[PDB]
């Protein structure tokens, strides 16, 4: 009936999806917090290697698709 | 009590009365049909008299089973095995009810 | 589908004579008495032949095309069932008529004779037409 | 919202729960109800144009190209190729109404569609669907009680069939056989009354044989107090007409006997061959003489027979017919008052049936011959033989006659009737409205929606008849309220009056009650479904 | 909201529905297309059609019959299927009128389309058509004339009816000869309705005028080897016995001995049994013997030594026709020679027809069975001649059954239309418009008859309407030159049954199709 | 069930009396065997093969509990548990084998 | 409908496996040139991608001529290059 | 082929008008047998004229009626210009046959075929009584090899079946017997088996079968028969090897596998009444003949010819020979055309000039 060319998510589904995206982004960098934290070694699929602990660098290097996760990255 | 769907009545079934006020029910597991006596049975005769005797013997076997059922005083006959048209017409002639292929349950 | 070779490649075992002219085929089936052969074609006609004399006794047309033929062995004249149409048809060749029909490829006549299988791509009792 | 939830975990690892979950769909919550209501509304709106005397037929085509023109709602929905599950539920509802009653299979779908249409706007206002279903059930109980109150009884005696004929006419009015309306009603009433257990018991439809043949005219349809057969005399030279026939019903082929058990007869000498030949000839002669001994003038067999039996039957002035089917054998035995004899040795005179006339019937330039047995003494079986200008009107006449027979059967079961033409629905709507006023506020909306849905039948009747629906229905309802008369309906035929008693529009109470009950239960079932998990 | 025009999809893949206007459009288009196709083959100046089969056989068949034209066409429009079945049922009920009923139904549906375009409810059209059909049927019944009492008048009516039936067909070249042919063939039935008692034999070659009705009967079987080829004052015995390796009907029976001498004895016993069977057959005192089934070599030579013709493999139709023509009884047992009647005929001989040999039964006893030989230049000519002769025979048999006759040439159509117009002029409301459309179609039928001849159809129909309104109830189209004339004087008569059936069937099918307001198709297998 | 020949079974009937008496005699033999088994006091019968309809009917007549075990491992384990012996024929069990 | 948080081609590995893989890669990189240390070392023939041949026993040259995919191996190669640039000796030793 | 009917039949024409022209050719062949090309040419010319007739604005029915009138007038003219003939006038028949054979490939051989065709037609009918000729009485046998000059008119019967006997190929004063039963072990129509329970029964069965076959052969020989024709049999061996040995030992030629359809032709030719049971096999039921021998066609097959019969009843056989199969087919088609022309002369005793004279006269 809407006849909108696209996909629509409404209610608890979209809220749970946004929370899943945010939790996934958090879990990406949750292991690099505090002195007992450990670094991550990123590969740019062309052989480039980046070893870092900074959250901003990790989130900028990664390519993110979900927009609620982009919100946390730009945060 | 018990009630079940009608099970593939043969010819002559519609002439049987469909209501009884004190029936006796004969529960049987018997095939009341004209059929071979056994799967491996074989009849060897060399005279037309014996041929006619064999045919009449098959008919008499079926009719003896039917008469034994009838003389028991039962009015409703239910069988787990198929009941042929001959038996159905025989029971209709006696104002009796028949129903073959009744399920186990 | 099953066509035996031509020369029979034997030494006159009084069985090399086969007729097998095939003037009609999808359901060629020898009868109880070997004197008659029953065959069917895609024209919707069932043809009965006498193997000895070698001419069509009488053709049966009551159907579209007919596919499967099965015969109940009794003089080869009593009955034969055709299930080619979605119409199982039984014919009597003492009169040449469709004695009974069932509007419902691999029809099989039951050995008892009171029913027959109608496998398509059911046990139909002849005593009740159901 | 659709296809389910696709997360692939919050750690990036695969998250597979249901096999082929990427290829499956899912509708969650209120939108599922909206889709189901929309589908039911579409089905009901399709059906509603075939309601009443002015309804129009649907012309169905199956997968093989065969064409069926019909007004029967159950038949239309059965032949309709649907994929939506709610549409299948509507088809099952129509089939249920046909099975239980046999008439009103179109009204149930329209009523259910109207109920769900009202439930849609009730749901939009924030009411739980279970509450709507409960209110619908309460209003349905009220309507059933009101029908029981305003019902009227008719005489089901055979000495005065006028109310039965009127009821059958009301049933047949919407069908194409309204040209022969009175004759069709008369033959249906006579067919039901002739074969029926008089103590208000069941009517066995197995003893009403309905056969249709092309040619002739629709007015040529007649009720035969006997059996029509699609066979003829075996030998072409036997007489085509037998009067005062003494009938012998046999289930044994006129052939030499053979045991069922695997048997071999050994011929070991020329004397054995001569004995076998003499035995066969004497068997044929003996069976023919045994048949002739009972004094029968006609023989009916089931399993056919060969040439010698045919010539002996012809030679002894014994007309015979072969390959008569089992059901036809039973019908002949019932109608003619004769027994079924399994072999010649058991054939006696007392087992012979009687028929006043056995004849062979021609059908023009068609080569087809069909046997008729009639003029029986007290035949308990009847046959309806239908003629027409094409097969399609013949099938439509068959199902219309079935509707009439089912309606007369319903009268046999219960003799209470309610006048149709929308009067019953209007009175039920008025009763539901009056009951809703005393009801607390929360269920008032559901009961009012039920009343509005009930009022769609008069609106559909007015629409099909060209009248303005709302104005005509409002005027009839106001007249019903003003003067105490629950028999005021929609003047579909423009006879000049709204009172259905003078118009003799009569419906079975059982039919209306079944319609309302089935519609309410199906509407509740549809309202309770909130998820769909199609692949 | 429509079933198909909704966001929610309620159908399988390939299933579709057509609503009111679309269903009416498709039904009217199909019906009008069928009517236009079947027409132009109507009336004395109608033309034939070529039916090229697209299958493997690629059968070619030229014809003028409407039912045959409508049968062998791939039809997908459901209303076209309705009209095709109407034509088939009309052909089954009576021999003629297959084209007329289809044309009438098509014209009625075209008028219905116009009325719907004029914003008229189809129920009103149906009611008006029912009233008009009742009035027209009453008028046609009142106009019927019966001549079943006088034999000469009835024979003249049969002549005229056969001529009218054959006028439109390819036999119109020899209409007189073929009319005499068909009338004699039907009258030889002695009142029986058995059209299968008349056998039509199509032999290629020769002219169409060479066709004739054999004064006796012709069979297309063969005589035995040593049996005589010519018999005078024949005594016929028609049988339906085995006479070929005749085995006893006991089926578990078998020969089980311990030596070949006993096998030879049993074989000699079987041969002796067949010889005794042949002796029993011969004890009837017969010259000829026709068996439905085959006759093998041993009984064949027994008959040859007996000097008795043994015609074999005469099928059920063959033995029935022989019994009808010679009076013999089809027997299967021969233990009572005195209880079996024997057929008789003056002479049995073999004749040449083209390049084939046939058995001729001359000087038959009863003769209630006819053989008609058809000679033509092409196979299509032979088939069309057979179809036309079948039409004529069926109409003549129906006239024999019911002797009521009505005038043709559009006289009956114009009379019914005049009655319908008279009824409409006293009827208020749009039912009058529907009745006028009904009468317009009824008048359109002879208008199409006149169009097929290239005449001034409008002027002729106007003259016919004026004459019928004045009181000249027997005026009709005179196709000889193109004027109007007296059908009674000119002798264009035709069966009342045929016209009644045409009218009623056309009205019934038009009513059935008009009631349709929705067409729903399931997904086809293909 | 009633024992059958291991080579091939064929009932050769040459007179009507044999045809009318064969089934009755077979049923009587079944009844005699079942009653002989029951006369030892055995109120429970366990078999490793199929159960015939007539045998089941006659066992029901004499109030005998029937248990069928398809697996022969289960049969051997039951013999160990109860102390019985797996008879190869349908003869009544002796005192030690029951 | 491939809804995702990260890109489709993104691959993530963590835990003891990463440490074990890094250490094994470094060990195997060392094992490549383990035998080219000391006065009794052996030559190695390196087939340059541009068709040349590099025959040597210097650790830095051998490691530079090798292309690797594991990032730890790349780190070890960079370590060898740094050692060569800073002092010019001890690449194999380091 | 030069035959119009054959040419039109062999090529698959698709247009309906061509199909009806083919049917017209077939009908002309059936009724007459010659002029099959001329009738198609006439029909084509008639429709070609109909083109301009329709273009001028003439209704097709008027054209058909006028064509019917023209056909009646033309039939009258052709009947007027013809002359009567007598079947005793051999020169007219020879000229008709030669005219039939001029257009075919067998034209240099017409001096051989035309008298042969006339003799074949005359020998199978009665000129004083017959009103039609049954061409099935003239059997045509095609044998590859040689030249069309070697075509022969055989008065007796020609059989393509080979002699089962070896060493017997020529019998003079033959007594041909036609047999429709089987010379093998007895076998009833009913299913039959022989049950052996003792060792003596084995050789007793063998001896009894030998005695049965010997008795059959002796009964056949007692009648004086020396040439035996055995009808083709199925479901039972027509001629056993032991039966063949016994027949050979008594000097009897045996020819087996005779087709069922040829029984009538054989009986008409050599006057033998078929025998289906050994009980009815008698000398008076045999067919005498002057000579029955098997000849070889110069290493191109073998033919059995029975020439010279006591009762040569209205039957003749024609042997066609040639270098290749195509010329043999055309030669037999041309011979059939000549026979059909003589048949037409028999049916309608009227002769007309040729070479386009009737058509020019008709046009004028
Ligand atoms: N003569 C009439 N006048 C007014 N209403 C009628 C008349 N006949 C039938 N009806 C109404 O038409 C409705 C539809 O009936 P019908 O179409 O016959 O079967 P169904 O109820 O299955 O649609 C019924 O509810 C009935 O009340
Ligand atoms: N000689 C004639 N003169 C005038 N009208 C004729 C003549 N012959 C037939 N008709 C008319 O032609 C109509 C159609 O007849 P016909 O084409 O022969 O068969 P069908 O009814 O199958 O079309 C008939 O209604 C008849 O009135
Ligand atoms: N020698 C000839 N001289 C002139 N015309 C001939 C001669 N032979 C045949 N014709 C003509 O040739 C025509 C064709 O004859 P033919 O080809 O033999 O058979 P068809 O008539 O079937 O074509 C005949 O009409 C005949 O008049
Ligand atoms: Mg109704
Ligand atoms: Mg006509
Ligand atoms: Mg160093
Ligand atoms: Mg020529």
């Amino acid at each position: 009936p809407l006849s909108v060319f696209g996909d629509r998510s409404t209610g608890e589904t979209i809220r749970s999806q946004n929370v899943m995206a945010a939790a996934s982004i958090a879990n990406i960098v949750k292991s690099s917090l505090g002195p007992v934290g450990l670094d991550k070694m990123l590969v740019d699929d062309i052989g480039d290697v980046t070893i870092t602990n900074d959250g901003a660098t990790i989130l900028k290097l990664l390519e993110v698709e979900h927009p609620a996760a982009k919100v946390l990255c730009e945060l | 009590g018990v009630a079940f769907k009608k099970t593939f009545s043969y010819a002559g079934f519609e002439m049987q009365p469909k209501k009884y006020h004190n029936p006796k029910i004969a529960l049987l597991n018997v095939e009341l049909e004209l059929k071979a006596e056994k799967d491996n049975a074989e009849i060897r005769v060399h005279t037309v008299e014996d041929y006619q005797a064999i045919v009449d013997a098959e008919w008499n076997i079926l009719y003896d089973k039917l008469e034994k059922i009838h003389h028991s005083g039962a009015k409703v006959v239910l069988s787990k095995l198929p009941i042929g048209d001959v038996a159905t017409q025989y029971f209709a002639d006696r104002d009796m009810f028949c129903a073959g292929r009744v399920p186990e349950e | 589908c099953s066509v035996y070779p031509l020369t029979f490649d034997k030494n006159e075992n009084m069985a090399a004579k086969k007729k097998s002219v095939a003037m009609h085929l999808s359901a060629c089936s020898f009868t109880n008495s070997d004197m008659q052969i029953l065959t069917a074609s895609g024209d919707g006609t069932c043809a009965l032949w006498d193997v000895e004399s070698g001419q069509l006794l009488q053709s049966f047309h009551g159907h579209a095309d007919v596919l499967c033929l099965d015969l109940a062995p009794s003089e080869t004249g009593n009955t034969f069932v055709s299930g080619g149409d979605k119409k199982a048809m039984v014919w009597d060749m003492r009169s040449g008529q469709c004695v009974q029909a069932f509007e419902t490829n691999s029809v099989r006549y039951y050995p008892s004779g009171d029913a027959f299988a109608s496998g398509s791509d059911r046990l139909y009792d002849l005593r009740a037409d159901r | 919202a659709s296809m389910g939830t696709l997360a692939f975990d919050e750690y990036g690892r695969p998250f597979l729960i249901i096999k082929d979950q990427d290829r499956k769909s899912r509708l969650m919550g209120l939108e599922a109800l909206k889709s189901h209501i929309m589908a039911a509304k579409a089905v009901a709106n399709t059906m509603r144009t075939s309601l009443g005397p002015n309804g129009l037929d649907k012309m169905m085509v199956d997968k093989d190209g065969d064409v069926t023109v019909t007004n029967d709602g159950a038949t239309i929905l059965s032949m309709m190729d649907v994929d939506h599950q709610i549409a299948k539920l509507m088809v099952e509802l129509s089939k249920s109404q046909d099975d239980e009653i046999g008439d009103g299979t179109t009204g149930v779908v329209v009523l259910a569609g109207a109920l769900l249409e009202e439930a849609e706007q009730l749901l939009d206002r924030g009411i739980h669907p279970i509450r709507i279903a409960d209110g619908y059930e309460q209003a349905a109980r009220v309507a059933i009680e009101h029908l029981d109150k305003i019902s009227d009884s008719v005489l089901v005696d055979i000495k005065d069939t006028e109310p039965l004929i009127q009821t059958a006419k009301t049933t047949l009015g919407s069908k194409v056989v309204n040209s022969c309306h009175r004759q069709m009603a008369e033959i249906a009433v006579n067919a039901v009354l002739t074969v029926a257990d008089m103590e208000r018991r069941d009517v066995d439809f197995e003893l009403i044989k309905v056969e249709g043949k092309v040619g002739g005219r629709l007015e040529d349809t007649k009720l035969i107090k006997g059996v029509i057969v699609d066979k003829d005399f075996s030998h072409p030279q036997m007489p085509k007409k037998v009067e005062d026939a003494k009938i012998a019903i046999l289930t044994c082929p006129f052939e030499p006997p053979k045991p069922k058990t695997k048997h071999k007869l050994d011929v070991t000498s020329v004397e054995d061959y001569k004995a076998l030949q003499k035995y066969e000839k004497e068997k044929f002669e003996e069976m023919i003489q045994q048949i002739k001994e009972t004094g029968a003038n006609l023989a009916i067999c089931q399993w056919g027979f060969d040439d010698e039996a045919n010539h002996l039957l012809l030679q002894n002035n014994l007309p015979a017919v072969r390959w008569v089917g089992g059901p036809e054998i039973e019908l002949i035995a019932i109608a003619t008052g004769g027994r079924i004899v399994p072999r010649f040795s058991e054939l006696t005179a007392e087992k012979l049936g009687f028929a006043g006339l056995v004849q062979e019937i021609s059908f023009g330039t068609t080569k087809d011959k069909m046997l008729v047995i009639e003029q029986c003494k007290n035949s308990r079986a009847v046959t309806i033989f239908i003629r027409g200008g094409n097969k399609m009107i013949i099938e439509e006449a068959k199902r219309s006659l079935h509707d009439a027979l089912c309606v007369i059967r319903n009268l046999i079961r219960d003799n209470r009737v309610v006048y149709g033409g929308g009067a019953a629905e209007i009175s039920c709507a008025l009763a539901v409205s009056q009951e809703a006023d005393k009801c607390p506020t929360l269920e008032q909306y559901a009961m009012r929606a039920f009343a509005d849905a009930l009022e769609v039948i008069p609106m559909a009747l007015s629409e099909n008849s060209g009248m303005n629906p709302i104005q005509t229905m409002t005027e009839v309802r106001a007249r019903q309220v003003k003067e105490m008369n629950p028999a005021l309906g929609i003047d579909c035929l423009h006879k000049g009056t709204n009172d259905m008693k003078q118009q003799h529009v009569i419906e079975t109470l059982i039919g209306k009650k079944q319609q309302i009950s089935l519609a309410t239960q199906m509407v509740r079932m549809i309202l309770k479904i909130d998820d769909i998990r199609k692949p | 909201a429509s079933l198909s025009l909704a966001p929610v999809n309620i159908f399988k893949a390939g299933a579709d529905e057509e609503r009111a206007e679309t269903a009416r459009l498709t039904s009217f288009i199909g019906a009008i297309a069928i009517g236009d196709l079947v027409k132009s083959t109507l009336g004395p100046k109608g033309m034939d059609k070529i039916l090229l089969s697209s299958g493997r056989d690629a059968s070619l068949m030229v014809t003028n019959d409407g039912a045959t034209i409508l049968k062998n066409i791939g039809v997908d429009n459901p209303a076209a299927k309705v009209l095709v079945d109407m034509s088939r049922v009309q052909d089954d009920e009576v021999g003629d009128g297959t084209t007329s009923v289809t044309v009438l139904a098509a014209e009625l549906l075209r008028e219905a389309e116009s009325l719907i375009a004029k914003k008229i409810h189809p129920q009103t059209i149906i009611a008006g058509w029912r009233e008009a059909t009742k009035a027209a049927r009453e008028a046609l019944l009142s106009s019927a004339v019966d001549h079943g009492s006088d034999e000469v008048k009835f024979r003249q009516d049969l002549m005229n009816i056969a001529g009218t039936t054959l006028s439109s067909k390819l036999l119109t070249h020899h209409k007189d000869h073929f009319t005499k042919l068909a009338v004699e063939a039907v009258l030889r039935l002695k009142g029986s309705g058995n059209l299968e008692a008349i056998h039509i034999i199509k032999k290629l070659g020769g002219s169409l005028a060479d066709s004739y009705l054999d004064e006796g009967f012709l069979l297309d079987k063969k005589i035995g080897v040593n049996q005589p080829k010519r018999i005078e004052n024949a005594k016929i015995l028609i049988a339906n016995t085995g006479m070929d390796t005749d085995k006893i009907k006991i089926f578990g029976s078998r020969v089980r001995v311990d030596s070949t001498a006993k096998v030879a004895e049993i074989e000699h016993a079987e041969k002796e049994k067949m010889k005794e069977k042949v002796e029993r057959i011969l004890k009837h005192g017969i010259n000829c013997f026709i068996n439905r089934q085959l006759i093998y070599n041993y009984p064949e030579q027994l008959f040859g030594a007996a000097g008795v013709m043994a015609i074999e493999h005469a099928d059920f139709a063959g033995v029935e026709r022989l019994a009808l023509v010679t009076g013999g009884e089809i027997a299967s047992t021969f233990d009572h020679p005195e209880l079996v009647k024997l057929g008789s005929c003056k002479l049995i001989e073999e004749v040449m027809i083209g390049e084939d040999k046939l058995i001729h039964f001359s000087g038959v006893a009863l003769g209630e069975a006819c053989t008609i030989v058809l000679r033509g230049a092409t196979q299509q000519i032979l088939d069309e001649a057979e179809r036309s002769l079948h039409d004529a025979l069926c109409v003549l048999a129906q006239t024999v059954k019911d002797s009521r006759t009505v005038y043709g040439g559009g006289c009956s159509e114009m009379l019914m239309a005049h009655a319908v117009t008279q009824l409409a002029n006293r009827t208020p409301g749009k039912e009058a418009v529907a009745m006028e459309s009904y009468a317009k179609a009824l008048r359109m039928l002879p208008t199409i008859i006149a169009d097929n001849a290239g005449y001034d159809s409008a002027d002729l129909v106007a003259q016919l309407r004026a004459a019928h309104s004045e009181g000249n109830t027997t005026a009709g189209l005179d196709m000889r030159e193109g004027t109007i004339g007296d059908m009674a004087i000119l002798g264009i008569t035709e069966s009342f049954q045929v016209k009644r059936q045409v009218l009623l069937s056309a009205a019934e099918a038009a009513e059935v199709i008009l009631r349709v307001d929705n067409i729903i198709k399931a997904a086809p297998r293909k | 069930d009633g024992m059958i020949t291991e080579t091939k079974g064929t009932v050769l009937i040459k007179t009507a009396e044999e045809l009318m008496n064969f089934s009755k005699g077979e049923e009587n033999l079944m009844d005699a065997q079942v009653k002989a088994i029951a006369d030892t006091g055995a109120n429970v019968v366990v078999t490793g093969g199929k159960v015939a309809d007539m045998a089941l009917h006659y066992a029901n007549k004499y109030n005998i509990m029937l248990v069928r075990l398809n697996s022969k491992w289960d049969l051997r384990r039951l013999c160990k548990t109860v102390g019985a012996t797996a008879l190869p024929r349908l003869t009544p069990p002796v005192l030690e084998e029951m | 409908r491939p809804v995702l948080v990260l890109s489709q081609n993104t691959k993530r590995e963590s835990g003891r496996k990463v440490q074990s893989g890094n250490i094994n890669a470094a060990k195997t990189i060392a094992d490549i040139i383990r035998t080219c240390l000391g006065p009794k070392s052996m030559m190695k023939m390196l087939l340059d991608p541009m068709g040349g041949i590099v025959m040597t026993n210097d650790g830095n040259a051998i490691l530079r001529e090798i292309q690797v995919q594991h990032p730890a191996a790349k780190s070890m190669i960079e370590i060898s290059r740094t050692q060569d640039e800073e002092v010019g000796d001890g690449t194999t030793s380091v | 082929t030069n035959d119009g009917a054959t040419i039109l039949k062999q090529m698959q024409v698709l247009h309906p008008a061509a199909r009806m022209l083919v049917e017209l050719s077939k009908a002309q062949d059936i009724e007459a047998g010659d002029g099959t090309t001329s009738v198609v040419i006439i029909a084509g010319s008639l429709l070609d004229s109909c083109t301009k007739l329709l273009q001028k604005g003439i209704h097709p029915t008027i054209i058909s009626e006028s064509f019917q009138k023209a056909l009646e007038k033309g039939i009258e003219i052709l009947t007027d210009m013809s002359r009567p003939v007598e079947l005793s006038d051999r020169e007219t028949l020879l000229n008709s046959a030669t005219t039939s054979l001029n257009s075919k490939v067998v034209s240099q051989y017409s001096s051989l075929l035309s008298p042969m065709s006339v003799n074949a037609v005359m020998k199978v009918i009665d000129p004083a009584t017959a009103t039609s000729v049954d061409l099935r009485d003239i059997k045509i046998v095609k044998k590859l090899g040689g030249t069309i000059d070697d075509c022969e008119l055989v008065e007796g019967l020609v059989l393509t079946q080979k002699v089962s006997n070896s060493g017997i190929t020529r019998v003079e004063k033959a007594k041909i017997g036609l047999i429709q039963f089987c010379l093998s072990a007895p076998k009833t129509d009913m299913d039959n088996q022989i049950v052996v329970s003792d060792y003596a029964q084995m050789d007793r069965v063998l001896r009894e079968e030998r005695a049965y076959i010997l008795n059959l052969v002796k009964q056949i020989k007692k009648t004086g028969c020396n040439v035996l024709l055995i009808q083709k049999s199925i479901l039972r061996d027509a001629l056993s090897d032991l039966a063949l040995h016994f027949l050979n030992k008594m000097k009897i030629m045996v020819i087996k596998d005779i087709e069922r359809e040829d029984i009538e032709f054989i009986c008409k030719t050599i006057g033998t009444k078929p025998v289906a049971h050994i009980d009815q096999f008698t000398a008076d039921m045999l067919g005498s003949a002057e000579l029955a021998e098997e000849v070889n066609l110069n290493g191109s097959g073998k033919l059995l010819k029975i020439t010279g019969c006591a009762s040569p009843g209205k039957t003749v056989t024609i042997v066609v020979r040639g270098s290749n199969k195509l010329v043999i087919e055309e030669a037999e088609r041309s011979i059939h055309d000549a026979l059909c022309v003589i048949r037409c002369l028999v049916k309608k005793r009227a002769l007309i000039a040729g070479g386009g004279a009737p058509e020019i006269e008709l046009a004028l």
